[PDB]
């Protein structure tokens, strides 16, 4: 269904997180 | 994009700039969505109180882009329009409802470590992260403040706002085809989308696949950075249907 889309190159291939990255994950929780 | 920060080499390779061809100059954000398709805002190429009308020549494509002007030679792919398709049922008159259009490429683009595409919202996807509270990630070469210009891609992250905030924030209309974005005046922290990210996507990852979704599209706003206000995004699953009928139909 989605192939490659969304896995960028310099980072989720290389096992790599970016700067803000879990800012956003750590929002589902809603807080800490 | 305000309160943002520079983004970091490759971490948006779906993000596209619109560019038209004479005068040269940005006009909006965009992205990838696959090797020959674009997806943008409607308001970017149509809106007619402006008379905006632009059409497949008056306009290029800049793809793996970092630089807000330099030219970043065999990074960046130009690419020139094959058709564009805008929603039949845009609404330019009153709210910019259904602010959504695709562009297909002359020819397809080759991926990169600059250049990759970003995943379309899927009904499960759509249910389980556009939730009020949850943040998301807009990036745009736009200005830094109301009417400026960034000399790099910017990013910033933002909270979805409750549907009902929304509304009783404004006196424009919401449509289930939008949504907002952004914080709210207690909560000592700033950031919004400005004129030039406009077309640009919001994005989020997925905490199951890890992947990326493009959940919106920076459709509108009343000003930049202004407490009590929030930035709306064109409801991307909401319109995905015309998404895959458009794709499908022009292969
Ligand atoms: C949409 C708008 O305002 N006017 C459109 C114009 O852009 C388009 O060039 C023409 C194509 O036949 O259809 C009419």
């Amino acid at each position: 269904g989605e192939a490659d889309c969304g896995l960028r190159p310099l980072f989720e291939k290389k096992s790599l997180e970016d700067k803000t990255e879990r800012e956003l994950l750590e929002s589902y929780i809603d807080g800490r | 994009i305000v309160e943002g920060s520079d983004a970091e080499i490759g971490m948006s390779p779906w993000q596209v700039m619109l560019f038209r061809k004479s005068p040269q100059e940005l006009l909006c954000g965009a992205s990838l969505i696959s090797d020959r398709w674009v997806l943008t805002a409607a308001h970017c190429l149509l809106y007619p109180p402006w008379d905006k009308n632009f059409t497949e020549n008056d306009l290029l494509v800049r793809i793996g882009k970092h630089s807000r002007t330099r030219y970043e030679a065999n990074i960046e792919k130009i690419s020139m329009l094959e058709k564009i398709y805008i929603h039949p049922r845009y609404n330019w008159r009153e709210n910019l409802d259904r602010d959504i259009a695709l562009m297909k490429l002359k020819k397809p683009v080759a991926f990169s470590d600059y250049i990759h595409p970003v995943c379309l919202p899927d009904r499960e996807t759509a249910a389980s992260l556009l939730q009020a509270g949850y943040k998301g990630r807009v990036t745009g070469w736009g200005n830094l403040k109301e009417t400026g210009q960034p000399s790099v891609l910017q990013v910033v992250n933002l909270p979805i706002v409750e549907r009902p905030v929304c509304k009783d924030s404004t006196r424009i209309r919401i449509t289930d085809n939008m949504f907002c974005a952004g914080y709210k005046p207690d909560e000592g922290k700033r950031g919004d989308a400005c004129e030039g990210d406009s077309g640009g996507p919001f994005v989020m990852k997925s905490p199951f696949n890890n992947r990326w979704y493009q959940m919106g599209i920076v459709s509108w706003g009343e000003g930049c950075d202004r407490d009590g206000k929030y930035g709306f995004y064109t409801h991307v699953f909401r319109l995905k249907k015309w998404i895959q009928k458009v794709i499908d139909q022009f292969g």
